[PDB]
């Protein structure tokens, strides 16, 4: 171990000081030791502040694991209108700008330059899943010597988690859209009691969806990321070799593969959970498709006022028609999320232990369920 | 032969190795049309030809609408 | 001669043009052969062929479709033994690749 590191040290760092220092009646045990401390010591020493091992690790869970989150909303609000047409019509030089905008935008401005260089954007091939909002990606790029401990599997384990958390990271800001379109559209309806049902029906299904996107986003916070960053930061502070510092973050990437939903064998889950993402972007075309009829009518009922300073009474008659089938589509919409979320629900409980099951108790604290289930 | 038909067997399953490949990507081609493009890919012909032009023709019945 | 009648049914199937008698038919056909007649494109590059499958791996292993991963390393190394396969993929693959989030029933 000892011949490795202090070849390590030279062979790749370039960095040294020279001169290291029956049986041998206890001869082995004295000098082997001693040289280890003295090796392993100057080794953590100049890898982390001639290479920056610390800093590394400190830009893989901001950026990375979203750890950070001013940056990231900035992102998304520039790159919004880059991800809604398919990625044939879109470039990388479109994509470095607008990463570099949000970059002095953001509070990534006052970091270190040289992290900033090291994250960077790419593209998958051709345009994975022709919507647009699945192609893109951010990787950190490393160059230096340590390399070795950011290994080449474990960037894969980076970028799946970074999957999950940009299709969350979206569908809470669709979900808020929905919330915002609310607080909006209600004040006109206030000269309207005939919208009422319909429109209160939908505030209420709203609700029920806002919850539990703001338990995941809460779950994945206090226990995948913070757990997970204090078992990482006390296997490094302490550690006497870069072989226990690799084969600590190996472990702890893994942990984050195990809860989060990204595993093989919570396929099952995975099914369920983006079937109630399904639903998130469904309600945006059925929220704005009231608006589009609802809103419109009120507008051109005023100018016909506006020409007089029979047909507005066709449009009486087409309150009839239009308000009963929002209403029925909104309730075939609401049981139909009620049911399928309480299917996630009931396979949650096992396929793992504690972890995993543990949302389920933090989602109902009311007991809706079961007597709902 | 016998030997004469193992081989065209064994062309069988590279025709089946491949319908599973098409229908992974999606593509709209099934067995009866894959195996008219791989006849003419044994001739020798651009895939980039047969392509657009496949993605032509699949757009050249709906303009019969 | 077998290209001939090959190129016929190819123009039946996609096309969806049944009867030979249907000016349509020769116009597609004549489309057809006018178009693998008009050599404009470089010769298939294996190499860049090989970059492509490998990607294609690598984004089923990032969005941890692992059975799709699987699949596909499997398949293609599977099919790629024993320059017409490098054809057959490229083929394909500007021909839709739609695979989208599921598209899989592997």
């Amino acid at each position: 171990l000892i011949g490795k590191s202090i070849n390590f040290l030279h062979q790749v760092c370039h960095d040294q000081t020279p001169t290291t220092k029956t049986d041998l009646e206890n001869a082995f045990q004295g000098k082997i030791d001693a040289a280890y401390f003295e090796t392993s010591k100057y080794l953590l020493d100049v890898l982390n502040k001639k290479y920056s091992l610390l800093d590394h690790m400190q830009a893989m869970r901001r950026y990375l694991l979203l750890g950070q989150g001013d940056f990231i909303r900035h992102l998304m609000d520039l790159l919004k209108p880059e991800l809604v047409r398919p990625a044939t019509t879109l470039y990388q030089h479109n994509l470095t700008g607008i990463l570099e905008t949000a970059v002095r935008a953001t509070n990534a401005q006052f970091d270190s330059p040289e992290i900033l260089r090291r994250l960077d954007v790419r593209l998958l091939e051709v345009s994975p899943g022709d919507t647009g909002w699945d192609v893109f990606s951010l990787d950190y790029h490393v160059d230096g010597p340590i390399a070795t401990v950011f290994t080449r599997e474990c960037m894969s384990h980076y970028l799946r988690v970074f999957n999950f958390l940009w299709r969350a990271k979206r569908m809470e800001y669709i979900l808020t859209d929905i919330r915002k379109g609310h607080m909006c559209n209600a004040k006109l309806l206030r000269n309207m009691p005939e919208f009422s049902g319909v429109l209160h029906q939908c505030h209420i299904l709203a609700s029920e969806m806002v919850h539990f996107i703001h338990q995941m986003q809460y779950y994945i916070t206090f226990e995948v990321l913070e757990c997970s960053w204090d078992e990482l930061w006390n296997k490094v502070q302490q550690a006497q070799d870069l072989d226990h510092i690799i084969a600590a973050h190996e472990v702890f990437l893994d942990t984050i593969i195990s809860r989060c939903l990204l595993d093989s064998d919570s396929r099952a889950l995975l099914n369920q959970l983006r079937a109630v993402f399904d639903q998130i972007i469904e309600l945006q075309n059925a929220q704005d498709a009231i608006y589009r009829a609802a809103l419109e009518e009120l507008q051109r009922r005023l100018q016909f006022e506006e020409k007089k300073k029979e047909e507005e009474n066709k449009r009486i008659g087409e309150f009839k028609e239009s308000i009963p089938k929002m209403c029925s589509q909104l309730r075939i919409l609401t049981h139909f999320y009620q049911g399928i979320v309480q299917q996630f629900l009931v396979l949650l409980t096992t396929s793992s232990d504690e972890s995993l099951r543990f949302l389920s108790f933090r989602l109902d604290f009311n007991e809706h369920y079961k007597a709902r289930e | 032969a016998a030997a004469a038909a193992a081989n065209l067997n064994a062309v069988r399953e590279t025709m089946d190795v491949l319908l599973e490949i098409s229908r992974i990507l999606n593509t709209g081609l099934d067995m009866e049309t894959l195996s008219i493009c791989v006849r003419l890919c044994e001739q020798g012909i651009n895939p980039e030809a047969l392509s657009s032009v496949i993605k032509e023709l699949r757009k050249a019945t709906e303009a019969l609408k | 001669a077998q290209q001939e009648r090959d190129v016929r049914e190819l123009v039946r199937g996609v096309a969806g043009l049944q009867d030979e008698a249907d000016p349509n038919f020769q116009l597609a056909l004549n489309f057809a052969w006018s178009n693998f007649r008009f050599h404009r494109f470089l010769d298939v590059n294996s190499h860049k062929i090989e970059k492509t499958i490998e990607g294609i791996y690598e984004k089923f292993v990032i969005h941890s479709d692992l059975s799709k991963a699987a699949s596909w390393k499997r398949l293609t190394e599977e099919f790629l033994n024993a320059d017409a396969h490098y054809s057959i993929l490229s083929l394909l693959l500007c021909l839709s690749d739609s695979p989208s989030n599921s598209s899989y029933v592997e």
